[PDB]
């Protein structure tokens, strides 16, 4: 009804983002959005006084063929004035489901003043005709301030489903509700409809997710007849397993390798080895000493491309101190496009990032700047869009994580 | 009278923190000042400006040549930021007829407005400088000011949106102050339709009076049924202009060249160029009933060229790229780079992806994404037999080879000497040290390798300790700019099979001879 008031940082203009080009089919699904939306209040046509501009593109989301307006808001939400909490049972709890709540923000008004940087461009074929610009008068989706604003709101709808089901842990980033229950599969499949019409009730409207068993240990090969070759590269990742882990040890290892053989000879392992190999695997099955998060610093995502769409990962804040290592292999339409492979992994460990501790990683992808970002739009499916950064030389670990 | 409708203003502000313009009026001649009075003086009967009173603190200084000419470069330095990307002709469309529209007289028929009027004061000095000054203020957007061209095109753009969304069947275009509108209506029912529109612009005060094919429009020719770059004659000289000509040349004549121009007179002379720059080339408009088709070929030194069609031998446009600065390289690194290049500016100029014709074998393509230690994509494409062809030069193997001389290599080298030596020592005995001048160990690390590779047989196993060899090789170049790299591809090409294998150094890993290699 009363508009919260609304600013930017101390120092900072809004955002001048240029507007990429996009595909006739892109835009004509954009123009009818943006017509409809013009209708329903939700947005309106600015002037040439507004010089602040945000990208603007279209997806469809998962059994879905309806278009959708994602706007990338990356740039204000930086620029965004911090808003005056994350729950440690979700990522504990055995199912989660997500539900985007994206359309409540819109009942909501936007204050004045501020609507100006919401400003986007839907661009035109061949600089043809000018871009149509437009500018949010209502909580827009995909701005970190939609879900701050919107959370008094929120708390009020969630209160009476959350007295009835006191099992349920629910939690809200940007435009998604994340709802977990340590109940059977049936069991949450109906309360979330439950949780549903609850929200159709209040007039919200809504239009698959359990644990990993956190990092992966590291494992060495179990081998009768180990070659030179085998012994060389078991002394490779016993030394790089060694950066993370005290007492690794690779002497006796390296002590076979001694003189020059011929690469596939068999070589007998001395006793000494033996007992080597298996204190560093007792090593291995223990955690890393010292690993904690910080909310403070920033989350780190690697990935490799192991091949035949495998993909591993790594998320860390601090070099060698891995909070989360996974390996997904899922071609879900993506069997002869690694972009597309690549694009589903990022939103996946996005998607784990955000359970675990509520805030996106800044992935290194390991793909030329260009490929990626004439690409990664085509297959993107999620409201959010974190931070990259791009890796042009092949780290040697690859398969140490294989 | 009939009423007009009101232009809408554009609220405008200053930047913040900042006022207004205060700069002095320059001393004028006699003659100067009369003839500014004259013109300043029509402009305020026509409304233009207006004579303001002593209050207005601010002043633009103003000059003649008459034209009156007002130096807005302060008030622009203070004044807010606007809304601020050209069609390329191979996008636009075949019309049957397209007609022109002189706007001029819109572009002062566009108010200002008031609370930034007063921004805009200037003063015509007086005769001996014994009486005030004539005080003005524009009403209307100012030609020069920093507005004025975002403010008049959106004004405009608000008047034709009813009349462009009741006619979809012709079409508009702004461009200075003057219209184009096109249609494929018979002759009758287009200039029909150009009646209304000047009926249209009469509900705004708008009179157009009452260029002709081929448009001289921002460096094209546009015809009715070609376009083309306008006339570009290469110099005949004996002693960057060139690189621009023929950049802007190369968007139409195939097979423009640039790099060593790129690159103080020198050879170059591929500089002739004349042979096409010279010959006239045309490009066609786009039709959307057939598909779209973009040719890459390699040229050599890092250069590839293109051509982008719908049916054979009739390019819409054509283009060229250039290798990205860098270390090392390879020849399906940079098409694949072309080919994003191409795909987005064709999105651009067309709003789709190009269906591609590339001269590398599907089987090639396939090995190397499979392979290559990033993701990397081409959309959809098909092999063309146009040599030379993109090929992988070699392919390591991923498991050691049974029965091949294990070479085992290391190389060291002094900082401060620079005094350094390579090698290696193999499972048969054979053994060398080569002893180096003027060296790293980077280069060390490369040339024992190199030697491994020199003399070993067709198959061979290679064992380094260099993390930074590794790195290199296993980007898979085919071309460096090091002569040892080079030297080192040159052998892997010639190699049957290569395995590569990589050890930590100094953990005593046999054959790693870290103690020849720093005797
Ligand atoms: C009859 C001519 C024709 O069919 N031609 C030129 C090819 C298609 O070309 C068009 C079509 C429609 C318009 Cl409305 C247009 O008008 C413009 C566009 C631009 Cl980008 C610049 C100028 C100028 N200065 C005029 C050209």
């Amino acid at each position: 009804i009363e508009t919260v008031p609304v600013k930017l940082k101390p120092g900072m203009d809004g955002p001048k983002v240029k507007q990429w080009p996009l595909t006739e089919e892109k835009i004509k699904a954009l123009v009818e959005i943006c017509t409809e939306m013009e209708k329903e209040g939700k947005i309106s046509k600015i002037g040439p006084e507004n010089p602040y501009n945000t990208p603007v593109f279209a997806i469809k989301k998962k059994d879905s063929t309806k278009w959708r307006k994602l706007v990338d808001f990356r740039e204000l939400n930086k620029r965004t004035q911090d808003f005056w909490p994350h729950p440690a049972g979700l990522k504990k709890k055995k199912s989660v489901t997500v539900l985007d709540v994206g359309d409540a923000y819109f009942s909501v008004p936007l204050d004045e003043d501020f609507r100006k940087y919401t400003a986007f461009t839907i661009p035109s074929i061949n600089n043809e005709t000018p871009g149509i610009r437009y500018q949010y008068n209502v909580l827009p989706q995909g701005w970190k301030g939609s879900p701050a604003i919107f959370q008094s709101s929120m708390t009020k709808i969630l209160e009476p489903f959350k007295k009835q089901n006191p099992d349920i842990v629910i939690y809200q980033y940007m435009d998604d509700l994340y709802v977990g229950s340590d109940l059977e599969i049936g069991q949450h499949r109906t309360k979330i409809e439950e949780l549903r019409q609850h929200l159709l009730r209040w007039g919200l409207t809504t239009p698959e997710l359990h644990p990993d068993k956190t990092v992966q240990p590291i494992v060495l090969p179990e081998k009768d007849s180990w070659t030179v070759n085998d012994i060389q590269k078991l002394v490779g990742k016993l030394n790089w397993a060694s950066q993370i882990y005290p007492g690794i040890k690779v002497r006796q290892l390296s002590k076979l390798l001694r003189g020059t053989k011929a690469l596939t000879e068999v070589i007998p392992l001395t006793e000494e080895a033996e007992l080597e190999l298996a204190e560093n695997r007792e090593i291995l099955k223990e955690p890393v000493h010292g690993v904690y998060y910080d909310p403070s610093k920033d989350l780190i995502a690697e990935i490799q491309k192991q091949g035949q769409g495998q993909w591993t990962y790594q998320i860390y804040q601090e070099p060698f101190k891995n909070l989360k290592t996974g390996k997904y292999a899922r071609m879900r339409g993506a069997h002869t496009n690694d972009v597309k492979q690549l694009t589903e992994a990022v939103q996946k460990i996005t998607t784990e990032s955000i359970v675990i501790w509520g805030k996106t990683p800044k992935f290194k992808l390991p793909i030329q700047k260009e490929t990626w970002e004439t690409w990664w739009t085509e297959y993107w499916q999620a409201t959010w869009i974190p931070e990259w950064e791009f890796v042009n030389t092949p780290p040697l670990v690859k398969l140490w994580y294989q | 009278m009939v009423p007009i409708s009101p232009i809408e203003t554009v609220p405008v502000k200053l930047k913040p923190g900042m006022d207004g313009p205060k700069v002095k009026q320059w001393p004028l001649t006699e003659e100067k000042i009369k003839a500014l009075v004259e013109i300043c003086t029509e402009m305020e009967k026509e409304g233009k400006i207006s004579k303001i009173g002593p209050e207005n603190p601010y002043n633009t200084p103003v000059f003649a040549i008459w034209r009156k000419l007002v130096d807005f470069r302060e008030l622009n330095k203070r004044t807010q930021d606007f809304w601020e990307g050209i069609p390329h002709p191979a996008g636009l469309k075949k019309k049957k007829s397209v007609t022109v529209l002189d706007v001029g007289d819109a572009y002062f028929s566009v108010p200002l407005d008031e609370d930034f009027r007063k921004y805009t004061a200037f003063t015509i000095p007086s005769i001996n400088n014994e009486t005030p000054g004539i005080r003005y203020q524009y009403n209307v957007l100012p030609q020069g000011w920093k507005g004025s061209p975002a403010i008049f095109q959106s004004s405009m753009t608000k008047i034709l949106e009813p009349f462009a969304a009741q006619n979809p069947d012709i079409v508009i275009y702004q461009y200075m102050d003057d219209l184009y509108v096109g249609s494929d209506l018979e002759i009758g029912q287009h200039r029909t339709k150009i009646e209304e529109l000047r009926q249209h612009l009469l509900r705004w005060g708008l009179t157009t009076p009452d260029k002709e094919p081929p448009f001289l429009w921002m460096g094209y020719e546009l015809h009715p049924d070609k376009w083309t770059v306008q006339p570009i004659v290469l110099p005949e000289k004996d002693s960057q202009k060139l690189v621009g000509k023929l950049n802007w040349a190369s968007q139409i004549y195939p097979g423009i060249k640039v790099r060593q121009l790129s690159k103080i007179p020198l050879t170059a002379e591929l500089a002739e160029n004349r042979e096409i720059l010279k010959e006239p080339v045309h490009g066609v408009y786009y039709d959307p009933s057939k598909d779209l088709i973009a040719e890459i070929q390699k040229q050599g030194q890092g250069q590839w060229t293109y051509q982008i069609y719908q049916e054979p031998f009739k390019n819409l446009k054509t283009g060229k790229y250039a290798r990205m600065r860098g270390a090392h390289t390879n020849d399906v690194k940079q098409l694949t780079e072309a080919v994003q290049k191409i795909t987005t500016e064709s999105i651009v100029i067309w709003g789709k992806t190009p269906k591609f014709k590339l001269p590398i074998q599907k089987e090639t393509w396939e090995t190397w994404w499979t392979e290559y230690w990033q993701a990397t994509w081409i959309p959809e494409w098909e092999f063309v037999n146009t040599p030379p062809l993109v090929k992988l030069w070699y392919q390591l193997e991923k498991e050691p080879i049974v029965g091949a001389e294990t070479f085992y290599v290391d190389g060291a080298a002094n900082r401060e000497t620079k005094l350094g030596k390579a090698g290696y020592v193999t499972n048969k005995g054979r053994q060398k040290v080569v002893p180096l001048t003027n060296t790293t160990n980077q280069k060390t690390e490369l040339q024992a390798i190199y030697l491994a590779l020199q003399d070993s047989g067709l198959e061979v196993n290679i064992v380094t300790d260099s993390q930074y060899a590794l790195g290199i090789i296993q980007a898979q170049p085919d071309k460096s700019e090091s002569e040892l790299v080079n030297q080192i591809i040159e052998q892997l090409i010639k190699k049957e099979k290569v395995y590569l294998a990589w050890v930590p150094a100094h953990k005593g890993i046999g054959g790693n001879e870290q103690v020849d290699k720093l005797v």
